[PDB]
């Protein structure tokens, strides 16, 4: 029940005084301590890799970029710094790798494919990657956003009421979070193109039908640090498929 | 004025401390005490002014203030002017916005080649002085002055474009206004017109025109139109 | 005085609300309201403007499948009309998203249902096609043609790696970025990537879109295991 | 009577779509526990502070 | 005009007559005549 108890004893028995206490409250502010700081080194990532991006003459807007499609060179080298601050933060050491490497621009619907925005061919004689520059638009078409929202919390003079007790290109935020989506569909990128680099062609009847136990092969094979899974409690309704 | 940023200091209030030095040179460094009054600042100034005005040379100032209020001051100066003008001898005194045209002008200069960074604005003014009249209408640098003054332009002071410049020379039949030919001594452009008709216009063959030209250029953004427009003359 | 003239704004406002949900998808609400449907409904008949979205609006009343045949300048007008309508800079809005918000009315309609329905009719019947196709045959299709594409770029690709070490200025960045509850707000655009997922296509979409969207998260499980071996 | 039973009937929410509860622990005791040797492997960091 | 005063009017009255008269729900009633219902009012 960890109602602790404690006591104090003098020498030869003069005196014994009891007190008792519990590790309630304790584990609260354990786990503040724990998500302050985590989501501190989140964010710091986030920033460090938004100021990386800084560097790249930005003349223009990222939404600009995109919105035009007579570019491809900024485009490309985006995708690539991106591809290596994925690579770098999975291993904390500098790299170069087959230094042959080459992008197409998937323009039209025709060529257009479900879901995954972004597919490796690995080695057509060596690797090519496609990109859906009308769907990136369309993403960032964005305007899904606004902050002024209401989140889930239950049970809170428990579990959330001492939570209650504790505290040029000056652009806005908006726009850093649009980023967060490529960096999520880049992840989501990363993962087949590390599996089958480091593997065979025929998995992708599995893992592109659905990638799905892909985490099974996986097993053994994260480096010990997790990537952008925080509120792990990402779901929606499910039993409504009304199959 | 200039500014660089051998310097003569001039004490900023006593007239006659530095006389005769205000005649042998032209360089003169300016300063004030924090308690000042306003008015003792513009007294001074504007005697300053007058006495340089006698010289027989161009003399540059250079200040050593913050200056924004020097600006205020100086829009005080204006209003100076205008009051003795009610009455006055209609000099054509030389004033100039200091900060917002300044600085516009500045970057004129270094996109164009700077022979002189220290050049006077007059010597662009009258270089397209030499070339308006025969292409008959107004230049974009004018056009910019009388727009990005505060008050006296299209004036953030009040988003006055209606200001727009009527522009005649000697012996003509016609002005050129702010948007193109006009004739003599009329309100700028007729309310009736050999009208825009939209028979041209349509918006249908607009944007139908506008479908052509992206697809030609397979440019993705940055692309509208509008038709023109036509005041007293066609 | 009329019955109409009480608040356009809230009218225009609240059908804005509801129009930009059903298209764009934009944003978490309980956007619902039966007479504001109404309302939007007689906001559009007391414009001529929109009468032909209206007119559109009212093919559906029978609920049957069919796409009404395009008369093209109409269609173009009506495009100009539904832009203009959303306020949208200039947002590419188009056809498809157009046929998906006339569906959208001819779902809804179905249920003479009252009490709530949870139910999200995620797919679309109408979508111009026999039958659906599998998503493999799809991706043989494509891949085919897709391999055809030659290269876009050169990337030099020797030994390159971008980084910046002004320190101060990143910490400044920082405490510009400070007061953002990102936590809550990044939501949004987890969901936006999720909406992607569909309007992907339009075209024999895929049917199943579920389970394995699932697992993407489960392999937070699988994470978590293996921290803890 | 058919007024109030108008006023009944005009609540009935339709046409809602895919939301998400992300918010809830992720992790308790029940997950690996920080050690005081892996915190003296950190500390350590003082002896470089040092000055 | 679109509006088809004839139907509108059927259903509007058959609506009104039974949905009134009974006070309580009933599932099989499209809204759309609802809808078609208040358009008529505001036309007539």
């Amino acid at each position: 029940c960890n109602k602790v108890r404690t006591v104090t004893e003098i020498v030869n028995s003069d005196e014994k005084i009891q007190k008792t206490y519990e590790l309630a409250e304790f584990d609260l502010k354990n786990l503040s301590s724990l998500e302050s700081y985590e989501t501190l080194k989140i964010k710091l990532a986030l920033s460090k890799y938004m100021a990386m991006l800084s560097t790249l003459e930005m003349t223009q807007p990222l939404l600009e970029i995109f919105r035009n499609k007579a570019d491809t060179r900024q485009i490309a080298a985006v995708v690539f710094s991106t591809l290596a601050f994925i690579h770098n933060r999975f291993h904390p050491l500098v790299t170069n790798f087959t230094n042959k490497m080459e992008f197409v621009v998937t323009e039209t619907n025709d060529t257009s494919i479900p879901g995954e925005p972004i597919l490796f061919t690995e080695n057509e004689g060596v690797l090519l990657c496609s990109v859906d520059r009308p769907s990136i638009v369309k993403m960032l078409s964005r305007e899904f956003d606004t902050e002024a929202l209401v989140n889930f919390e239950n049970d809170n003079c428990n579990v959330r009421i001492a939570k209650t007790f504790g505290a040029d290109f000056s652009i806005t935020e908006v726009e850093a979070t649009q980023y967060l989506t490529l960096l999520l569909t880049v992840e989501h990128a990363y993962l087949h193109y590390y599996i089958f680099k480091n593997y065979g062609v025929f998995e992708y009847c599995k893992s592109l039908t659905d990638h799905s136990l892909f985490t099974n092969k996986l097993r053994s094979t994260m480096s010990t640090k997790t990537s952008n899974l925080l509120l792990s409690k990402f779901k929606f309704t499910i039993e409504d498929f009304d199959k | 004025e200039f500014t660089y940023p051998n310097l003569r200091p001039i004490a900023c209030e006593i007239p006659l401390s530095h006389f005769k030095e205000l005649v042998e040179s032209n360089d003169f460094l300016l300063c004030f005490n924090l308690e000042t009054s306003t008015m003792v600042k513009i007294l001074s100034l504007k005697r300053i002014f007058c006495i340089f005005q006698y010289r027989k040379q161009p003399a540059r100032y250079v200040i050593n203030l913050p200056h924004e209020e020097i600006d205020n001051l100086y829009n005080k100066l204006n209003w100076e002017r205008t009051r003795r003008l009610m009455k006055g001898d209609v000099p054509s005194n030389c004033a100039t916005v200091n900060r917002s045209s300044l600085k516009y002008i500045k970057q004129a200069q270094s996109l164009l080649g700077i022979p002189d960074y220290s050049q006077t604005v007059v010597d662009f003014v009258k270089m397209f002085q030499k070339i308006i009249f025969p292409y008959q209408l107004v230049p974009n640098v004018i056009i910019k002055l009388n727009n990005f003054d505060q008050m006296v332009s299209s004036a953030p002071n009040k988003a006055e474009p209606y200001k727009k410049i009527r522009l005649f020379c000697k012996n003509d039949s016609i002005a050129i206004s702010s948007s193109g030919i006009v004739p003599i001594n009329m309100p700028d452009f007729s309310p009736p017109n050999t009208f825009d008709y939209s028979d041209y216009a349509n918006r249908t063959n607009i944007n139908f025109v506008t479908q052509r030209v992206l697809t030609d250029g397979g440019f993705s953004s940055g692309i509208t139109v509008t038709p023109v427009k036509y005041n007293y003359y066609l | 005085p009329s019955e109409e003239l009480i608040n356009m704004r809230r009218y225009r406002n609240a059908a804005r609300k509801l129009i930009h949900h059903y298209s764009l998808n934009s944003t978490s609400s309980t956007e619902y309201k039966i007479s504001d449907v109404v309302m939007t409904m007689i906001f559009l008949l007391r414009s001529e403007k929109y009468h032909s979205l209206f007119k559109l609006l009212e093919t559906t009343f029978d609920d049957y499948t069919c796409r009404p045949q395009m008369t093209q300048v109409q269609t173009d007008t009506l495009l100009d009309a539904v832009r203009s309508l959303l306020e949208m800079p200039s947002t590419t809005i188009d056809l498809t998203t157009v046929d998906i918000m006339r569906s959208s009315f001819a779902r809804c309609f179905n249920s003479p249902i009252m009490r709530y329905a949870k139910i999200v009719l995620l797919q679309n019947v109408a979508l111009q096609r026999d039958k659906r196709t599998t998503l493999e045959e799809l991706l043989i299709e494509r891949g085919e043609k897709i391999q055809m594409l030659q290269p876009q770029q050169y990337i030099n690709s020797g030994t390159e790696i971008p980084f910046c070490d002004d320190a101060e200025f990143l910490n400044r960045l920082l405490k510009h970025i400070d007061p953002y509850p990102l936590s809550r707000m990044y939501y949004n655009a987890a969901n936006t990537m999720f909406y992607t997922t569909m309007e992907n296509y339009a075209v024999s979409n895929c049917k199943f879109n579920i389970e394995d969207y699932n697992n993407i998260f489960k392999v937070m499980e699988n994470i978590r295991k293996h921290s803890n071996k």
